[PDB]
């Protein structure tokens, strides 16, 4: 029996950028519209947003991810059919999932996904029962991801990672 | 009772969680077996079943045309007892037409039970209830539009 | 381990591509008739009219949760929240709301409302009442604590989706082990008790009313650690 | 599928 | 004031869950592989079968559809 | 959350909810956050002390005292004697019930069962001051029974409880503990008033989603309207229309308490209609108490000024 | 209906066993076989009567 | 195990003894043998009914096996001549009887099972 | 040393979440990577045949729908022959046709009721 107890975390002063999508690098849906690559990727994601809405598939396309080691919280900028939204996640609630697990979570046959949706790097927030999907055409901060607080030696839990999400 | 056994057999055999011994699945999941010839059954068996189904459909349709059609073309049965049962197949009355609906809706409720009823905890419990609500409301609105609003 | 390459007439992944409809594999290429390809190719969807329609006429980002910590509005100026239900509460609300549309609509639309009622009665008594309705009646949408009264306010979904709150004294709350109720309500827990926690059932001794808490419900650490509840 | 063959 | 309540029983349930052995989970992990199992609606696809059905119904309408009599009731 | 051809400007953003101390108040239908009428038993098969607690008895006594005071105001502002007989009879019944309940409370305190919430202290204080029954020594009982409980649980005190406690102390001249009075004043000043609180209501079948709204939500479980006050103000027994309206209201209340609340909402505790607090009367009493406290405790002038500003 | 005894495994196996009809018939058939084919026919018949 | 419960005219008591313990006379067994065999039988039956069953719930299976394991650890700790141990044995024998399923799956690797003797193997003679 | 968000570790976890730990490394996979091609083709063919049959039943034999849900609104079906004539001619002919249709319905009803004794 796992209970969703909230700890009332807050952001720190200087975050460390870990993820930065090469596309959508600009700020604002207006900038995405005016940029050629951003507009086409947004159109390709329109079915992704449609799946979010009508198929009740909890997922988010994540860009510009930052990390706060002082409080151990990830700040994610997510792109939705309406614009860019800011979300906060606790490392204790974040676990990795296979792409097939992400697909099988939804009971509706998802539309044929685009080729820029990174299938390997799909993560799952257990507190929100949600999926985070990153972009293949992106840049990862090696020094940021090699932070001690992000190490599996500290963030690893067999029961949570392997037995928490049993889709069947 | 037909609905329950059909559903149980089909679902439990095919689409239920893997309950069989690990060997049954592993012995057949080996990558070396991946081939154009790969199959866990026989091609002759598949063809035999397919032809049996096709011929059964054709013969049943032929018999239905012979007997249940407006023009009765079945051969003589050599019996002089007439039951009058064909009267309720040719010109059924409102009473019988509405009576059959009772069994039809009983079967419908049983289908809904065997489909949307949860016996085990799952990640999809809440979404399953939500899907049931969506189906009920959509069915009501679809019936409204079909009968009245067109 | 794979030896398909050793033969020229052996099946290929190009031959297996047709199974992607019935088999889940990561995308390889985009067909000309995919939704993504159509939207990215047809210049009509690039029009600012269509873009603005997408931006406005759909689910808003405002309602999207933005953090793992939630502080719902206080029920009373002096109370503090402890427990709240996220998804099962909304599902139960939407299900019970059907009684405000389907039922009057059924009465005014069905040719035989008595037939509909006669079919529904046994349906309710078997496989529906215990399935959803009793669980919803005992379901706790929200729980707050009023310290001046030393009471707990519990919000519940009523008939037709109406929400009502009731007060219960902390001194009248007891823990009911699941073993004492499993045999009494086997059917309820068999078909409808999966959403709520089996081992975290409480009841009010004075009123004899149960409290079911959602498994996927948010609890407040401060609320749990408050001395009144400990 | 079938039983293992044995000498007759 | 020394009263067993939500926090106490939540801790009890957490302790009970932690007392479980991971041996059974480890041996049974293979059963719930997502790469190996799906749902009946996903497996039974009606996209192209419905297209063939539409072709057949169109052929019927334009061959025998003319020679049918309306039955109003 | 979800909509078509709609704008969600009035919707409450999840950012505020994620933030702490956002000063948002929830108004929901059929909300009963005050336990008045829960433990009001007109007829008791046994001694009320045996079955009920000091907290329950104090709630009942406070409700009865408020109703009796309101009916006394009705007597003062009514002229016709025939209509006044009903008001007098209701006041007599309320006084008898208050006397028995308060006697039980005093017996319990004498026995030694004193642990109770802060609202119990507030209710006992409001019964001692502004109550019909007179006690030979209210200060002694307040010091022995309510004072330690108030000192221990002052933090849990609500705005209404603090106002009632201050008013009762001023009325009874129980201002010996200047430190305690200052503590109450500063606690009241720190409290947050409905003027600062921002009401919200659930949105489109969604429990999580809230919208700003200035309209009170319907509450059939417990109605605060004072049907008897309206009936006395307009016409009365003589007026046939007023009599018919009051009879309909009483029949509706009886039907609710007896069939709706038990069957619907599963609540049987509520059996008597108590009118909601009069905002004008509360404001006047609070202003008078603040004026008295300004003279009594000079060092709390800034606190009183801030309280008045927030009000 | 919150308490249903038909979902319990006792009723489940009762129905699965074909209502115990085969078991009852087999027990009665055993009684008939033992009494008629051995005790009455062989021993009482062949050993005593013959 | 010979899997001959439904053959050879076993009485109910004998069948129950065979199911709970491999022997028809559990008195011959010692304390450790009794406890271990009963634990194995209980785990086997729980696995049959809550893993390889109808819409099985794996979380409930885990909780049930954990409780059974704790109880059997306590049983093994307890002395052979204890009314508490006798009560535990009676409880789990009753559980075995409750979960008893006519036509329960019998593995093909056991004697007297379906397909056990379909073939006659010829000897070198 | 390794940390989450590492591509190699993520791939390892994705491949190993549902592995068979009792098997040797490199062969500890449980999923089937394909589906029998010939079996799937034949199964889809027969499934399509069954779906076509069900749809033909739905279309040409709506008796189940009629007796389970009732008669739904019928899409419009009429001929524009009457538009050939215009004016008083059209009005009078339309009225005559309407009267004839009502008389025909009544004639059918009375004939059905009367003809009970036709068969001697
Ligand atoms: C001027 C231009 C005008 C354009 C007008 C356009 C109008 C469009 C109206 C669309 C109406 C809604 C359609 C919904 C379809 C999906 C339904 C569904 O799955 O729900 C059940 C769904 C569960 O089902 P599921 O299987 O789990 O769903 C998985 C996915 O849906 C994944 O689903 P799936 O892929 O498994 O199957 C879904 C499939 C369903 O499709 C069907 O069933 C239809 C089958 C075909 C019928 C054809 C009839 C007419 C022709 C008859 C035959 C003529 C023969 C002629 C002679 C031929 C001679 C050879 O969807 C379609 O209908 C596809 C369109 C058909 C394309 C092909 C048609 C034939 C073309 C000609 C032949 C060539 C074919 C290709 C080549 C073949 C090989 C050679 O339940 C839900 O939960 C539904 C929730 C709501 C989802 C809504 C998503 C869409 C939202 C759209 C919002 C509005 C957007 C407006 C944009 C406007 C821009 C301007
Ligand atoms: C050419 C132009 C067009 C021509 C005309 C035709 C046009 C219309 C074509 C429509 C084609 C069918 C579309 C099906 C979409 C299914 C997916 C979907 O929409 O999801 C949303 C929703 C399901 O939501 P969900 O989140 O997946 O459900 C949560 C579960 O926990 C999730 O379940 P789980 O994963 O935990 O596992 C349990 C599994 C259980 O699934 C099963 O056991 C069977 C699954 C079959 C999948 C569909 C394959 C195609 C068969 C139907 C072909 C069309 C027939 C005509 C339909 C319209 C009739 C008005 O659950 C399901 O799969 C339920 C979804 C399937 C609903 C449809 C069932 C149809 C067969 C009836 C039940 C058969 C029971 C015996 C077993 C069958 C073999 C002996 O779909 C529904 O609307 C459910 C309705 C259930 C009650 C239906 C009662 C109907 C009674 C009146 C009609 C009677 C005649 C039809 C049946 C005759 C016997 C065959
Ligand atoms: C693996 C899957 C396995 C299978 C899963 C299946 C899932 C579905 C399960 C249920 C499906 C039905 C199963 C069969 C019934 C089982 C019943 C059962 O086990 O109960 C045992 C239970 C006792 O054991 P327990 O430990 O308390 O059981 C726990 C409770 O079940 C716990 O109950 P509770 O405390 O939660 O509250 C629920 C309560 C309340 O629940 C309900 O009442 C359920 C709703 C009942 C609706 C019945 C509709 C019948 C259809 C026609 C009427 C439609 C409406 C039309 C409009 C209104 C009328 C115009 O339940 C009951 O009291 C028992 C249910 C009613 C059983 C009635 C059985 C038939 C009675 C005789 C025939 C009556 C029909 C007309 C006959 C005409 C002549 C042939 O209750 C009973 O004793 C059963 C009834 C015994 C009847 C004895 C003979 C009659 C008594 C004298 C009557 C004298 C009348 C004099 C009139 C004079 C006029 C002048
Ligand atoms: C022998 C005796 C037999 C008796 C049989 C009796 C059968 C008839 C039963 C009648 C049931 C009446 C139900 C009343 C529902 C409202 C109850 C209530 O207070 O809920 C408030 C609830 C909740 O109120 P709330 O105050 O909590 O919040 C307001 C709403 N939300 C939650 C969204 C903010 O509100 C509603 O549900 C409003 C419903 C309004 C519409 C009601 C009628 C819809 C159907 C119309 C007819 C059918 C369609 C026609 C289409 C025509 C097209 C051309
Ligand atoms: C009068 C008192 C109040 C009665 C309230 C009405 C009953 C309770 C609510 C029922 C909601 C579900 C309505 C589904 C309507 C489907 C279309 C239809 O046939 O309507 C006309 C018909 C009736 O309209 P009719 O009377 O004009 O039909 C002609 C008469 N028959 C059909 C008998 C020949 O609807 C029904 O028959 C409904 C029967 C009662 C259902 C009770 C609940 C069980 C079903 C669970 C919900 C999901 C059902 C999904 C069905 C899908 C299709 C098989
Ligand atoms: C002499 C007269 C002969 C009359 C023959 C009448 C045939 C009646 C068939 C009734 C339905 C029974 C179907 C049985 C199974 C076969 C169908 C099947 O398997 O469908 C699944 C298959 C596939 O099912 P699937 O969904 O599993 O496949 C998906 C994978 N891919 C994408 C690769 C197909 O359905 C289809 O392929 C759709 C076919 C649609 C088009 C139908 C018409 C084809 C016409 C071909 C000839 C054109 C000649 C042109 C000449 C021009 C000259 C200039
Ligand atoms: C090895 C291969 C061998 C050859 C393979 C051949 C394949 C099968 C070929 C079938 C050809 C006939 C198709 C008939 C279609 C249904 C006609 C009908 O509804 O009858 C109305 C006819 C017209 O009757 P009526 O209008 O004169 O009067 C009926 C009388 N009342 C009104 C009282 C009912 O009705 C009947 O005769 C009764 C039919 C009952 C059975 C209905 C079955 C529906 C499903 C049809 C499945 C068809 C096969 C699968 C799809 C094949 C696609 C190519
Ligand atoms: C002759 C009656 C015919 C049917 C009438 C249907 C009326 C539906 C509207 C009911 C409105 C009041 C609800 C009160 C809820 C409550 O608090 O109910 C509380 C009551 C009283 O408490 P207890 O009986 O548990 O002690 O509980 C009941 O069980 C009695 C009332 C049952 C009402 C059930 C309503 C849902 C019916 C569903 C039909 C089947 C599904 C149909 C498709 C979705």
């Amino acid at each position: 029996n796992y209970y969703n107890i909230m700890r009332q975390v807050s952001l720190d002063s200087n975050p460390i950028v870990l993820y930065q999508s090469s596309t959508f690098t600009g700020n604002g849906l207006q900038e995405f519209y005016e940029n050629a690559d951003a507009l086409t990727k947004y159109l390709k994601l329109v079915p992704f947003f449609l799946e979010k809405n009508l198929y009740d598939h909890p997922k988010q396309f994540v860009i510009k991810m930052e990390f706060h080691p002082q409080n151990k919280v990830l700040s994610l900028d997510c792109l939705t059919h309406q614009g860019v939204l800011k979300k906060t996640v606790n490392l204790e609630n974040l676990i990795p999932v296979p792409y097939e697990d992400y697909v099988q979570f939804c009971r509706r046959k998802l539309f044929n996904a685009p080729l820029f949706l990174d299938t390997e790097m799909i993560y799952f927030n257990t507190f929100q029962n949600e999926f985070y999907v990153f972009d293949k055409n992106a840049k990862w901060n090696e020094e940021g991801i090699n932070h001690p607080e992000l190490d599996i030696s500290k963030l690893y839990n067999e029961k949570a990672w392997f037995d928490s999400l049993r889709i069947i | 009772a037909g609905v329950f056994y059909s559903y149980r057999l089909f679902y439990s055999i095919f689409f239920d969680t893997k309950k069989g011994k690990k060997a049954i699945y592993l012995q057949a999941s080996r990558i070396i077996l991946n081939s154009k010839f790969y199959s866990n059954t026989s091609l002759a068996s598949n063809l035999s079943i397919t032809f049996l189904v096709l011929i059964s459909y054709t013969v049943i349709l032929y018999l239905y045309c012979t007997t249940l059609n407006n023009y009765y073309s079945l051969s003589d049965l050599k019996s002089i007892y007439i039951n009058n049962a064909y009267s309720y197949f040719y010109k059924p009355d409102y009473n019988f037409l509405n009576a059959v609906s009772i069994l039809n809706w009983f079967v419908i409720i049983l289908l809904i039970s065997v489909i949307y009823l949860n016996w085990r905890w799952s990640y999809y419990y809440t979404k399953s209830i939500d899907s049931l609500s969506k189906f009920i409301l959509f069915s009501f609105f679809f019936f409204i539009f079909s009968k009245y609003i067109l | 381990g794979d030896i398909r390459h050793k033969f020229s007439n052996e099946i290929t992944d190009d031959d297996y591509d047709y199974q992607r409809a019935m088999h889940v594999k990561p995308p390889k290429e985009e067909s000309l008739f995919q939704l993504t390809n159509i939207l990215s190719s047809v210049p009509v969807f690039k029009t600012r009219f269509f873009l603005d329609f997408i931006a406005r006429n759909l689910d808003t980002n405002s309602a999207v949760s933005t953090s793992d910590f939630v502080a719902p509005p206080r029920v009373h100026e002096n109370s503090f929240f402890v427990y709240h239900s996220r998804e099962l509460g909304n599902v139960i609300r939407k299900y019970r709301s059907l009684e405000s549309i389907v039922l009057p609509g059924a009465l005014l639309t069905f040719t035989y409302p008595l037939f509909a009622a006669f079919v529904a009665i046994p349906s309710y008594y078997f496989m529906f009442n215990a399935k959803i309705y009793e669980m919803s009646r005992r379901f706790v949408v929200r729980m707050d604590v009023l310290p001046h009264l030393e009471m707990i306010s519990v919000q519940r979904i009523g008939a037709f989706g109406i929400l009502y709150t009731k007060l219960h004294r902390i001194q009248d709350l007891e823990y009911v082990p699941f073993d004492q109720v499993k045999e009494q309500e086997n059917y309820l827990w068999a078909i409808g008790g999966h959403g709520v926690d089996n081992q975290l059932i409480f009841k009010d001794r004075s009123t004899g009313e149960f409290f079911y808490f959602e498994r996927q419900g948010v609890w407040d650490a401060k609320g749990l650690n408050h001395p009144l509840l400990n | 599928g079938g039983f293992q063959k044995y000498p007759i | 004031a020394g009263r067993k309540l939500f926090k106490h029983y939540i801790n009890e349930n957490i302790k009970s869950n932690n007392e479980q052995k991971l041996f059974f989970y480890r041996v049974n992990r293979w059963r719930w592989n997502t790469k190996d199992n799906t749902t009946a609606p996903k497996f039974l696809r009606l996209k192209y079968p419905l297209l063939v059905t539409g072709v057949c119904l169109f052929a019927y309408d334009w061959t025998y559809g003319f020679t049918q009599v309306d039955a109003h009731h | 959350m979800s909509g078509l051809l709609r704008n969600f400007e009035k919707l409450v953003c999840q950012s505020q909810l994620s933030k702490a101390g956002h000063k948002l108040l929830l108004r929901s239908p059929n909300s009963t956050l005050h336990p008045t009428a829960f433990y009001y038993k007109r007829n008791s098969s046994q001694r009320l002390a045996n079955e009920m607690d000091v907290f329950q008895l104090g709630l009942a006594a406070a409700a009865l005292t408020r109703q009796a005071n309101n009916y006394a105001q009705l007597l003062d502002q009514v002229d016709k004697e025939a209509v006044r007989e009903e008001v007098q009879e209701r006041i007599t019944q309320n006084h008898s019930d208050l006397n028995v309940y308060f006697g039980e409370i005093l017996s319990l305190f004498k026995i030694g069962k004193k642990e109770c919430p802060v609202q119990t202290v507030a209710d006992i204080s409001y019964v001692l001051a502004f109550g019909p029954i007179q006690v030979p020594n209210a200060a002694a009982i307040i010091t022995e029974n309510l004072l330690p409980v108030l000192k221990e649980k002052l933090d849990y005190a609500s705005i209404h409880n603090l106002q009632d406690i201050l008013s009762a102390f001023v009325k009874l001249n129980y201002v010996s503990d200047k430190e305690l009075l200052k503590r109450l004043i500063t606690a009241l000043s720190q409290k947050d008033f409905p003027n600062q609180l921002q009401p919200v209501t659930n949105h489109a079948w969604n429990i999580d989603q809230y919208e700003y709204s200035d309209c009170n939500s319907w509450n059939i479980v417990s109605c605060g309207d004072n049907t008897f006050e309206k009936y006395i103000h307009e016409g009365g027994c003589e007026n046939s229309l007023a009599k018919a309206k009051f009879a309909v209201h009483e029949l509706l209340d009886h039907i609710s308490f007896n069939f709706v609340n038990p069957f619907l909402f599963r609540e049987n505790r509520i059996n008597h209609r108590f009118a909601k607090r009069n905002a004008d009367l509360d404001h006047e009493v609070l202003m008078q108490t603040l004026s008295k406290l300004q003279e009594i405790v000079p060092e709390t002038s800034e606190a009183i000024a801030t309280i008045k500003a927030r009000l | 209906m919150l308490k249903n005894k038909l979902i319990k495994f006792k009723f489940f196996r009762f129905v699965q066993s074909g209502f115990y009809v085969d078991f009852i018939f087999k027990k009665f058939s055993e009684m008939f076989i033992r009494n008629i084919f051995i005790y009455s026919s062989i021993f009482f018949g062949e050993k005593f009567m013959i | 195990s010979k899997a001959y419960y439904f053959v050879k005219n076993f009485s109910w008591a004998e069948v129950s003894n065979l199911l709970c313990y491999g022997t028809k006379y559990p008195t011959v067994l010692n304390h450790q043998q009794k406890v271990t065999r009963l634990y194995r039988a209980t785990l086997r039956r729980v696995y049959a009914h809550q893993v390889e069953g109808y819409k099985t719930d794996f979380k409930q299976y885990n909780e049930n096996i954990t409780d059974i394991g704790k109880d059997f650890n306590k049983m093994l700790a307890l002395k052979p001549e204890s009314l508490e141990l006798q009560a535990y044995f009676k409880k789990y024998e009753d559980l075995q009887e409750e979960l008893f399923d006519p036509a329960m799956i019998i593995d093909e690797s056991r004697p007297y099972a379906a397909s056990s003797g379909r073939y006659y193997i010829f000897d070198d003679y | 040393g390794t940390s989450i968000f590492s591509r190699q570790f993520k791939k390892a976890f994705n491949d190993a979440k549902y592995q068979n730990l009792t098997a040797a490394q490199g062969e500890t996979y449980s999923h089937l990577g394909w589906i029998s091609n010939v079996d799937l083709r034949l199964g889809r063919a027969i499934f399509t045949f069954g779906v076509v049959g069900i749809a033909f039943c739905i279309y040409l034999e709506p008796s189940y729908f009629h007796e389970t849900f009732g008669h739904m609104s019928q899409p419009p079906k009429y001929d524009l022959i009457d538009s050939n004539i215009n004016g008083v001619e059209k009005k009078l002919n339309k009225q005559i046709l309407h009267r004839e249709h009502n008389e025909h319905k009544l004639d059918g009803f009375v004939s059905m009721f009367k003809g009970s004794d036709v068969a001697k």
